[PDB]
RNA sequence: UGUGGUGGCGAUAGCGAGAAGGAUACACCUGUUCCCAUGCCGAACACAGAAGUUAAGCUUCUUAGCGCCGAUUGUAGUGAAGGGUUUCCCUUUGUGAGAGUAGGACGUCGCCACGC
RNA sequence: GCGGUCGCCUCCUAAAAGGUAACGGAGGCGCCCAAAGGUUCCCUCAGAAUGGUUGGAAAUCAUUCGAAGAGUGUAAAGGCA
RNA sequence: AAUAGCUCACUAGUCGAGUGACCCUGCGCCGAAAAUGUACCGGGGCUAAACAUAUUACCGAAGCUGUGGACUACACCAUUA
RNA sequence: AUCCGGGAGUCAGACUGCGAGUGAUAAGAUCCGUAGUCGAAAGGGAAACAGCCCAGACCACCAGCUAAGGUCCCAAAAUAU
């Protein structure tokens, strides 16, 4: 219902290698009303939605306010790791 | 000296390659598969030995998937021949495998026989492996 | 026991003046073999598909929509 | 603005960009000061000689 | 203002699909005597005409099925600094694609004439 | 030493200006055409599907789909509807 | 040669706190055998005098500065130079 | 930096970091691009060591500050927090 929405900057250059060794999610969103921002995630909040509902869920993203229903495109892995990278979101309405 | 699989030529000698890294290239056929998580050449004969170590635990069913194929060719000179003249006659058909890629896949058999056959395979390949399902899809069906 | 080791000389193609220059009459701009860039204003084509500048002026490059490019000289 | 510029490392064994960009500024010996304004040419000098020069402001 | 002629601008201008029209204009159609023509053939090409038809071409309108143009964001790759095995990998600093997308989009501008 | 090679032209190696070696990896040349040249007009290919006597997978035909999958005297690139 | 097998299932038949199964990661172990004498820490030696994360002090060169002498070049200042 | 003249040397190069080739993606191998040092470079460090990390000596002094690398004893500096 209420995941972790923490904003980012335009080009955080190669500090993102340290974001691999600390358990962080560099994540995309682009959708219907509000165009595009990069947002933090931490990996222990999807698994309630994952192992409760499945793969066609409704994530209710926040702007620290009213919710935004998304229609998840890719939440993929990296090789040899099993963690969250290149997580292309997508959001169409009800 | 058993080669299962070859090409049709179009060029004899090829440049010895240079492999660094890969990613993705996941399970798509199946339900149980390896992951070569180093980088090496893998010849013909290793894939024969991997076939047979698969299939002698695949009795009456269960699909075998071979996803890697020897395209390129090595060459070698003789012993007693100096350095010098042109490239020696090609003997062998070897393809590279980087990290990430998947050696073989299985489906149609429960988990225990699957991990048996996959550890029978991975003692015949020079790369450290793992074992990965077709873990999650948008529709697993 | 090798039957190789044969080459041609290098014949040094490529653009021989940039944009924004001041270019005198009849000097080569972009030597080709095969038409890769067509001429525009004040630029002609020799026997081996080279590109002159007929009038003194400034070389500037253009493009014909999607496929191929142009050279043209404007005095200033 | 104004920027103070000093060598605090040798020039030896580093390529022909960095020698010549040093000689363009007026840095002859080690620990020699040069005071120059803040354009965007001189900032471009410092962003390639960052690993040889300590820069302060005036 | 309709129609015809005629130009540039990256197909965002296109392709497929559907509907409507003949005031003028355009087009089909009638014919070959004449300039003219077919390696055979008035199909074209060329020249005479005007019984009719909007069926086709053409013009206007609808449409996101194929094609086109697609931001931001994440990643591979890499200049400059560094560190380990030295086959290869990793860290700071600058720059970032290709795919995959939200989306835009069933044109825009200029001139002359005729009819109204 | 015995073998192979010695001039010229294309491609790759060649690190996206140009240049760059090896007894590195691939092919041609020591000509031809009095029209295969100049100009002025006109024109658009390879295939596939469906029918039609000899007539056959594959001749001459006919309609439709068809941006190139063809041709360019000759090796290879770059071009050309 | 069947066949006894804490009655290889249970009775809380007893006593009265935790006991299994997977992954991911930091540091180790085995795997590890050659020729004059220890014999790849430089030696001594070390349970930190090893490693990992952070913080100040200090040692360290013909590098830099301090006082002085010489030479060359451009200058200043005033004849002289 | 260019132009005009007077006078030479050089045409055997090495290794290291990075792109490639032949080789067995073997060699202090061989052959090319690209940067540094050595050749023509003394001083400090890696025990000793042309090519690796720091740094380019006009000369004197029993003065001072740091680099690379270090601080229990040979051997100068923490038995540091």
């Amino acid at each position: 219902v209420q995941l972790e929405v923490k904003e980012r900057a335009i080009r955080p250059r190669s500090l993102r290698n340290q974001l691999r060794h600390e358990g962080k999610v560099p994540a995309i969103v682009y959708g219907y009303q509000i165009e595009s921002t990069p947002i933090y995630f931490e990996e222990k909040d999807l698994s309630k939605i994952l192992r409760e509902h499945g793969a066609n869920t409704v994530i209710k993203m926040t702007v620290d306010g009213k919710n935004i229903n998304t229609l998840m495109s890719k939440a993929q892995l990296d090789t040899f790791t099993g963690q969250m990278l290149h997580v292309e979101f997508l959001s169409v309405n009800m | 000296m058993l080669v299962p699989k070859r090409v049709k030529h179009r060029r004899e000698f090829r440049g010895k390659m240079r492999g660094e890294a890969k990613g993705g290239k996941e399970v798509a056929f199946g339900e149980w598969g390896l992951q070569a998580t180093e980088s090496h050449w893998i010849t013909n004969r290793q894939i024969e030995a991997a076939r047979i170590a698969m299939t002698r635990y695949m009795k009456r069913g269960g699909k075998v998937w071979i996803k890697i194929f020897p395209h390129k060719s090595y060459t070698s000179k003789a012993i007693g021949v100096r350095m010098g003249k042109g490239k020696g006659a090609p003997e062998g058909w070897v393809s590279p495998v980087k990290r990430g890629k998947i050696m073989f896949e299985i489906a149609g058999v429960p988990e225990e026989v699957a991990r048996e056959a996959l550890r029978l395979a991975s003692h015949k390949l020079p790369v450290k492996t793992k074992i990965v399902k077709r873990e999650e899809m948008g529709g697993e069906s | 026991s090798t039957s190789n080791g044969r080459d041609s000389e290098s014949k040094r193609l490529g653009a021989k003046s940039a944009d924004g220059q001041t270019v005198t009459g009849g000097s080569i701009l972009y030597r080709q073999r095969g038409t890769k860039i067509y001429p525009g204003v004040n630029v002609g084509i020799g026997g081996d598909d080279t590109l002159f500048a007929k009038v003194d002026g400034v070389v500037r490059f253009e493009r014909k929509g999607r496929d191929k490019k142009q050279v043209s000289v404007y005095p200033v | 603005a104004e920027l103070k510029i000093t060598l605090k490392r040798s020039v030896i064994g580093r390529p022909q960009n960095q020698r010549a960009t040093v000689k363009a500024l007026g840095l002859g010996k080690v620990n020699s000061t040069v005071t120059k304004p803040a354009n965007e040419a001189i900032k471009g000098m410092v962003n390639t000689i960052s690993h040889l020069v300590d820069v302060e402001e005036v």
